């Protein structure tokens, strides 16, 4: 499935994961 | 580059229709880097993630989740 593949391909949005953690402390 | 700019670059590389799904997968993945996160904190992480496409100027500009 397309969206899962794009997520994996774009580094699992690793920088967005960092953003989301940054504002969730 | 700074983290937010890297985030908007990765997100931009995701197709518009896939950005909200992908952001949901990012919220899930971010939980793994933390372990025990309460339901209120999980809901907040989705709230933060929901704002990212507007911050980035990326359609669609909000994710319902
Ligand atoms: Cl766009």
């Amino acid at each position: 499935q397309r969206c899962r593949h794009q997520f994996q391909t774009q580094q699992r949005l690793r920088a967005c994961q960092r953003v989301i953690q940054r504002w969730s402390q | 580059p700074p983290t937010l700019q890297r985030c908007c670059r990765q997100l931009r590389n995701v197709s518009p229709f896939c950005r909200c799904p992908s952001l949901r997968q990012a919220v899930q993945s971010a939980q793994q880097q933390q372990g025990q996160v309460g339901p209120q904190q999980v809901g907040h992480m989705y709230r933060v993630a929901s704002r990212i496409p507007a911050i980035c100027n990326l359609q669609p500009m909000r994710c319902p989740f």
